[PDB]
């Protein structure tokens, strides 16, 4: 059921960016560590 | 070009379970966006 | 010994006269080292009694009253020397300390240690507070040597007594804190022990606290609200005050503090009530647990925003002309949105002529247009083109309500 | 987006899609997966698709993988999009001259929606041509 | 990290202000009295300024409309508006953001 | 010594006759003792409501404020009381006391003292019972 | 079955009467619902009589109110049903404590007084 | 604002000054991003 998961992750990616834009932390709880890290990295890159 | 994330990806691959993947929390619009959309739109309903 | 404390209470009560307090003061002075020292000693000595309270619950309000009286006296003494000081510094102990510092003298005209003393000696003085104090001094403080040395002496005495009283109070609070897990277990569980002590002490007993209705609790242990000091916070909590400082609130984000704080107050109150109800050594502490759990849940819910919604679509663009309506009733509404007749006129511009413009300072651009009649234009303006009532900008429901509220408030003020 | 939009595997599939949307309009994007412009277009259309949903639909075609439709554009073949209704090709006159296909990236999500709306309206009317509200004449 | 003005600086600058004021011998501006001589005129002026923005425009959005309505209300029930203003000045330490 | 009992009695009285200003005054006095030192302003407001700003209630409030040593407020209260009905006495005395406490002066008061005193007012009445002057009486009261 | 410490519990007819009174007060703004509001009323003195819910679980959260009443000499009952009480108050949500407040010039003064008397009768 | 407030007090009735201070301390917003104005005047308040 990977497509669904991918879709979900897209939203997460978008939402962290949105949060960053707003200037609010992206303290999402149940997200797994490495995924979270990756997201953070992405956000940083975007910022740069 | 895309090199700085490869390691991260690898790490992710190493770590996660299927169960964990299944239970990724469907994300809430932390910057309450749709409310704001509703409100501006209603204010500027033409 | 054990027996003294009713005497102490009596002594405290006798002070509940009014300023001026001079021979009364002397009486007051006598009352101080007699009593305000022995109590401290007793407190220090662990294992004298467990049923001191509710006599310590009986006395703490009295003590508070006494302190207030002392503060008032001090202000009376000082006012006409430094009127604004009271306004600037709320807390009575703090005020006393400030006064002491101010009197101290030596290099106090230039700088001791002036703005150093405050921070260390009058412990609590924050930067903002200090700045305001300095400003006040620059304006309102007279600094012509005290009305009399006698007066100075009197104020010193007052400070000494007041300080002692404060110390005693602090000691009592500490004692309460030490005991509280036996006194008001539920409350402690809900909040934390120190916080509980602070609340309980302020109240009087746990019964007193219980009697206090939830809404009030928030602002127990607030810094008295000075108008000049800034208040608004991203939190939106207005109360600050002991409870707000708890883990249970301060662990969650700032979005939730206000709501969370509110929740806490009520649950704290409930806990207190429960404690009051239960007889000594029952220490049930299950309801409190449940409340805590619920609070946590609430916090979590508040933090968790809404799901992304199905991005609602545009409607199939079809072009229907179904309406066709009209009717005094329905006209009005629509009259608000229709272009008026004077606007229609405006929209017509005479052809040849340099057509009439109103130079509005923000933008001269604006052409009246053929609203103004030729002859009229040549001469002057028109109120025939101030025609309509059917579009005179009316308020919203919300706005109207707000205005009504404002009016009510004004009326109240006038009474 | 990749996950957002639906993608097509073969020419037959594409044709089916074009035919079988009776009610909605159909924007196909003919484009080479790994190109900049095409990617941009896809991104734009991802946003639009959800919005326009009830009136239009968006699809993707890897033009290298599915080479059936080089009839549509005489082998010009940049990373384009095309508009369809009742299996009729729908003709969106910009400045560009290519009234057939928009072979160029537009950036204003709203603008994109508006043009799609226009074409839908045209289709409903029965019109084959439709003048866009916007001009273009920059992005050839 | 606290207010960037340290207290000494404040003392210096506050003192400068105060001395200046003394030199100029300044009667401080009193609270708008409950029956102020030039009240109504002032109010009118204020309302005109508020209006200004709209005098041009032919449509209004909602916020703008609301503002206009408020202005009208102020004009039309002047006394009430004045009272409200006074109340706000006195009290209102808090505000719509 | 017994204050709870007194409070109870007051409450009962209020229940029976809510408007009677003297009961309200008594309640206010009790409050001023400083058992609550709270529910104070609210109580005052309630009293005012029920007694339609009764002359005496205002005076009582002023006195309470005097006791608490917030003096401008007290003065204001006293003024209000006077306005409500100047003929009553103890109010005048209270005002004088306040003035004495403050740096303010009595000339104005004297000028406005043309109006009557022992018509009504408890302490004043008592003093009267204990003479024929008025300024002398006032002085005595002050003392 | 209702709690023992919730005392005095009304009887059925009495309960009904009390709820009617509450309703009347609600319409006339002469009532205050809610434990905390009841407490406030008691503190003020404005409470004519206090109505609590027997079927408050956990009962403890009321059982200060009775004490307060005793120490202020305001009569008080529990009714049985918190839902019913809430409804009477005019609140869908279930309520535990209400206070019919004092006001000489009420239409419903007499009615209120009757209820108060009834409550007193129960107490002993 | 503290410094400002006291300065103002030298030229207005303190209440007015207080009001001014409070106003310059609002929650600012922007498209889903707050901040509070604990410092640094708001230029757009009509008196400012």
């Amino acid at each position: 059921i990977r497509q669904k998961k991918a879709r979900t992750i897209l939203q997460h990616l978008s939402e962290a960016w949105r949060c960053w834009k707003a200037n609010i932390p992206w303290d999402v709880p149940g997200m797994p560590a490495p995924i979270k890290k990756i997201i953070e990295r992405y956000i940083k890159s975007k910022a740069d | 070009g895309n090199v700085d994330l490869n390691k991260l990806t690898e790490e992710r691959e190493k770590l996660l379970q299927s169960q964990i993947d299944e239970n990724l929390a469907q994300l809430t619009k932390n910057a309450s966006n749709p409310i704001q959309v509703n409100k501006p739109n209603a204010a500027t309903d033409a | 010994p054990f027996e003294i404390l009713p005497e102490s209470i009596e002594l405290f009560r006798t002070l509940a006269l009014i300023s001026p307090d001079r021979l009364s003061l002397s009486e007051t002075a006598q009352i101080l080292p007699k009593i305000v020292d022995l109590k401290r000693i007793l407190q220090q000595q662990e294992i004298d009694f467990i049923k001191l309270l509710p006599f310590f619950n009986e006395i703490i309000p009295l003590i508070k009253s006494n302190i207030k009286l002392m503060h008032n006296f001090l202000i009376s003494l000082y006012s006409r020397r430094f009127p604004e000081l009271s306004s600037l510094i709320p807390s009575p102990l703090q005020y006393s300390k400030v006064i002491s510092i101010l009197e101290n003298e030596n290099y106090s005209k230039n700088e001791s240690d002036e703005l150093f003393f405050h921070l260390e000696n009058k412990a609590k003085l924050t930067r903002e507070q200090i700045l305001v104090l300095t400003m006040s001094m620059k304006t309102s403080f007279k600094n012509k040597e005290p009305l009399d040395i006698k007066t100075r002496t009197q104020i010193l005495e007052a400070n000494s007594i007041l300080e002692n009283l404060w110390k005693l109070q602090e000691d009592i609070g500490q004692y309460i804190a030490s005991k509280i897990s036996i006194i008001a277990p539920n409350v402690c569980f809900l909040v934390g022990p120190e916080i509980a002590a602070q609340l309980i002490a302020h109240a009087g007993g746990v019964l007193e606290f219980s009697r206090i209705p939830s809404c009030n609790i928030a602002s127990i242990g607030k810094n008295k609200h000075l108008s000049h000091e800034l208040h608004t916070l991203e939190s939106g909590v207005r109360q600050e005050g002991y409870l707000f400082a708890s883990d249970m609130i301060q662990k969650f984000p700032v979005s939730v503090h206000k709501q969370m704080l509110r929740m806490l107050c009520a649950k704290v109150s409930l806990a207190a009530r429960v404690d009051a109800g239960q007889k000594n050594g029952d220490r049930n502490t299950v309801l409190a647990h449940k409340w805590k759990a619920e609070l946590s849940k609430k916090a979590r819910k508040l933090s968790e925003a809404p799901s992304i919604s199905e991005t609602k679509a545009l409607p199939i663009p079809e072009d229907q002309p179904k309406k066709k309506r009209a009717g005094r009733k329905f006209r009005k509404y629509k009259e608000k949105f229709r272009l008026s007749h004077v606007r229609q006129l405006q929209n017509r511009m005479e052809f040849g002529k340099q057509e009439q413009t109103v130079l509005d300072s923000y933008g001269e651009e604006v052409g009246l247009g053929m609203s103004n009649t030729s002859l009229q234009q040549a001469v002057g303006a028109t109120s025939g083109s101030r025609r309509s009532a059917g579009n005179q900008a009316k308020l919203t429901k919300v706005m109207k309500h707000r205005i009504s509220e404002a009016n009510q408030q004004a009326d109240e003020f006038l009474i | 987006a990749s996950v957002l939009l639906p993608q097509l595997r073969t020419g037959w599939h594409v044709d089916q899609a074009i035919v079988t949307e009776t009610k909605r309009l159909v924007v196909i994007r003919f484009g080479r997966k790994n190109d900049r412009q095409c990617m941009i277009m896809d991104e734009l259309l991802s946003s639009i698709a959800e919005r326009v949903r009830n009136f239009a639909v968006i699809y993707l075609c890897d033009i290298d993988e599915v080479s059936d439709f080089d009839e549509m554009y005489e082998l010009t073949d940049p990373m384009t999009v095309m508009f369809f209704y009742h299996n009729k090709h729908m003709m969106c006159d910009f400045g560009t001259g290519n009234n057939n296909k928009l072979n160029f990236i537009v950036d204003d999500k709203q603008e994109m929606i508006d043009i799609l709306e226009t074409i839908f309206r045209g289709a409903r009317k029965n019109k084959g041509l439709v003048v866009s509200p916007y001009d273009y004449n920059h992005k050839r | 990290n606290g207010p960037e003005i340290t207290p000494e600086e404040a003392t210096t600058i506050f003192s400068v202000m105060v001395e200046w004021l003394e030199s100029r011998s300044f009667s401080p501006i009193p609270f708008p009295p409950l029956t102020y001589k030039n009240d109504t005129k002032i109010l009118v002026l204020a309302l005109e300024d508020l209006k200004d923005v709209y005098a041009s425009k032919v449509r209004l959005n909602a916020s703008e409309r609301e503002e206009l309505a408020l202005i009208e209300e102020a004009y039309d029930n002047p006394h009430d508006t004045l009272n409200r203003i006074k109340k706000y000045l006195l009290t209102q330490r808090v505000f719509k953001p | 010594g017994n204050l709870d009992q007194a409070e109870l009695l007051v409450t009962q009285a209020l229940q029976k006759f809510p408007s009677n200003a003297l009961l309200w005054v008594e309640q206010i006095k009790l409050f001023k003792h400083g058992n609550k030192s709270s529910l104070k302003k609210t109580i005052f407001q309630d009293a005012l409501r029920r007694t339609q700003n009764d002359h005496r209630v205002l005076l009582e409030i002023g006195v309470s404020f005097y006791a608490e040593a917030q003096y401008e407020t007290s003065l204001k209260w006293l003024e209000r009381a006077l306005k409500k009905c100047s003929r009553y006495g103890d109010t005048w005395v209270w005002l004088f006391r306040t003035y004495a406490r403050l740096g303010k002066d009595t000339v104005d008061l004297y000028n406005m003292f043309d109006q009557c005193e022992p018509t009504y007012g408890p302490e004043w009445i008592a003093a009267s019972k204990n003479c024929t002057p008025r300024e002398i009486l006032l002085r005595l009261m002050n003392d | 079955a209702p709690n023992p410490k919730a005392f005095p519990l009304a009887d059925a007819a009495l309960t009904q009467q009390i709820l009617d009174v509450v309703q009347q007060a609600a319409n006339l703004r002469q009532l205050k619902k809610g434990a905390n509001e009841a407490t406030k009323t008691l503190n003020r003195g404005i409470s004519e009589f206090i109505i609590m819910a027997a079927d408050c679980e956990p009962i403890e959260i009321l059982l200060h109110l009775p004490l307060l009443c005793e120490d202020k000499n305001v009569p008080y009952v529990f009714v049985p049903s918190r839902v019913a009480l809430g409804r009477a108050c005019g609140v869908s949500r279930p309520v535990i404590a209400a206070s019919i407040t004092t006001n000489d010039a009420s239409a419903i003064k007499t009615q209120i007084y009757a209820v108060k008397d009834k409550i007193e009768t129960l107490l002993i | 604002f503290t410094l400002l407030n006291r300065l103002l007090r030298l030229i207005v009735d303190p209440n007015i000054a207080d009001y001014i201070t409070a106003k310059n301390n609002v929650v600012i917003n922007f498209k889903d991003m707050s901040h509070v104005n604990k410092y640094g005047l708001i230029r757009g308040l009509k008196f400012a």
